[PDB]
RNA sequence: UUUGGCAUAGUUCC
């Protein structure tokens, strides 16, 4: 159930749109902003 | 004297003009009830307020 | 018959 090497994150789960809902003018959550920054750095 | 029966009250009462105040806290601004109303978005629990 | 959030301040009751 917990292999030691799995604790090194190489695949990052993305929570669904229910965990980070949009805001009604559409606003993005703190999680969404951090996800966007992370994927920006990752593709760079 | 008693109001309903008209008979004297045995104990004499202490009565006089005192200066009273009506505070801001009324009941029409505090009564509240709920039965299956609006519901929050993130948790899908009832709203607050 | 449709739903904003974060922060700060004040007040009520033990």
């Amino acid at each position: 159930y917990a292999r030691p090497e799995w604790m090194i994150v190489t695949v990052l789960p993305v929570p669904p749109l229910s965990v980070r809902p949009a805001v009604v003018a559409r606003n993005q959550d703190d999680l969404t902003h951090k996800l966007a920054d992370i994927v920006k750095i990752n593709n760079q | 004297y008693n109001g309903f029966t008209g008979r004297k009250i045995t104990s004499q009462i202490f009565i006089g003009p005192t200066y009273y105040q009506r505070l801001k806290h009324m009941v029409d601004d505090k009564i509240h009830s709920r039965a299956r109303g609006p519901i929050q978005i993130l948790n899908r629990q009832p709203m607050e307020g």
